[PDB]
């Protein structure tokens, strides 16, 4: 008279299938990308242009000597 | 033809991204006035040495003192 099945206490667990979490898609991407990339080239032309100014100063000390 | 730019971008968006960067690259140097400053910066970077000239009649400009108001306008870069 000592046998298994309980009178109660059950679930069940699902048979389902779901993890579609979105996700920042669909014109949200391709907009943060271009907005990041244009910040890069804007951070250029303030350094590459400025280094060309110091470049001419480096040639300047050459030319003020050599006679 | 207006569907062809949307019914090949559902099949192969690989070369479409190439032509989009191939285009809008040849077009822009004919557009912005930032170019020809790219040739203006690149012209007044002295590599060699400035040899002087001689007075003979003229005397056009630019006497023996360099810091006089004598030469052309390349001093807009320090203000830039
Ligand atoms: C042709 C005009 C070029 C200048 C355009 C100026 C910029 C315009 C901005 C882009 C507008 C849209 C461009 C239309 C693209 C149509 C081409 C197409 O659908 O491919 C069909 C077919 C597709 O045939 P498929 O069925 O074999 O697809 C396979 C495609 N891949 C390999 C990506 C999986 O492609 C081609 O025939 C050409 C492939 C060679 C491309 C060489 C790349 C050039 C490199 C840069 C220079």
């Amino acid at each position: 008279k000592q046998d298994m099945p309980p009178v109660g206490g059950y679930g069940p667990i699902d048979y389902k299938r779901n993890l579609p979490r979105r996700g920042l898609s669909g014109y949200s991407m391709f907009a943060v990308g271009i907005g990041a990339l244009l910040f890069g080239y804007w951070s250029m032309m303030k350094w590459n242009r400025e280094r060309r100014r110091l470049q001419i100063e480096d040639f300047e000390a050459r030319i003020a000597l050599m006679p | 033809v207006a569907a062809f730019l949307k019914n090949v971008w559902a099949k192969e968006p690989v070369l479409v991204a190439s032509f989009a960067i191939a285009g809008l690259a040849v077009i822009l140097p004919t557009l912005s006035p930032y170019t020809k400053y790219s040739l203006m910066i690149n012209r007044a970077t002295p590599y060699n040495y400035p040899v002087p000239l001689r007075d003979d009649g003229n005397m056009p400009d630019v006497p023996s003192h360099p810091q006089d108001p004598q030469g052309p306008s390349l001093e807009w870069l320090k203000r830039l």
